[PDB]
């Protein structure tokens, strides 16, 4: 039912690329630096630091996420 | 007030920096670094150089006039006789 009912209504959507240019996405290079807003006035302080990581399509990310969960995440409230 | 934790208090400020990695560890030394050694050097040059050249010219002076002492005295020795 699902198909048969988007045929009538998405089928008028363009199709046809001009010239075929598709925009192939081109990579995007890491670069490690550090960047430090200072403001003495608010609450607390907040950091964020990070690593170049794997494509959306690697075997090796599964292997990440377990990693991650050892490390583990925290709040205050946790009554643990 | 001796611990960066608490040192001062600044607000409304932003820094840029790259890794050691990711960057030459002589960049334009060769179309930037030199002009700015010779600014460097030409923007206090008149300010110390010439007292030395002073040291120099009493230096040289002293030393021509205590040889000059030790030649013979001619007008010692012309009525001698
Ligand atoms: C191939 C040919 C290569 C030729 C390379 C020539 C350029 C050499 C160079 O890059 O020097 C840095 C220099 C840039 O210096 P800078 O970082 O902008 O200013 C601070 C200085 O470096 C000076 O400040 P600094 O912090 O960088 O270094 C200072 C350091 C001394 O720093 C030194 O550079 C010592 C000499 C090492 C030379 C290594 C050259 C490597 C290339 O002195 C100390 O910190 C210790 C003092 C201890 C005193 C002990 C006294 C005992 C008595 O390069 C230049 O652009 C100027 C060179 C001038 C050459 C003139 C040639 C005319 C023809």
């Amino acid at each position: 039912q699902l198909l048969d009912l988007a045929q009538k209504h998405l089928g008028g959507i363009p199709w046809t690329y001009a010239e075929d240019a598709v925009p192939t996405l081109t990579p995007c290079r890491f670069t490690g630096s550090e960047i430090r807003h200072r403001d003495d006035a608010l609450p607390f302080a907040h950091v964020a630091i990070a690593v170049e990581g794997p494509g959306w399509a690697s075997p090796d990310n599964v292997a990440l996420q377990v990693a991650n969960a050892i490390i583990g995440h925290y709040d205050c409230t946790y009554g643990g | 007030g001796r611990e960066f934790g608490n040192l001062t208090r600044m607000r409304h400020v932003i820094s840029y920096s790259l890794s050691p990695f990711e960057q030459r560890a002589y960049p334009h030394v060769f179309t930037k670094g030199i002009p700015n050694v010779l600014r460097r050097i030409r923007e206090s040059f008149f300010r110390v150089v010439p007292q030395f050249v002073v040291f120099y010219l009493i230096y040289t002076w002293g030393t021509e006039e205590f040889e000059r002492s030790k030649r013979k005295n001619p007008a010692a020795y012309e009525n001698d006789k």
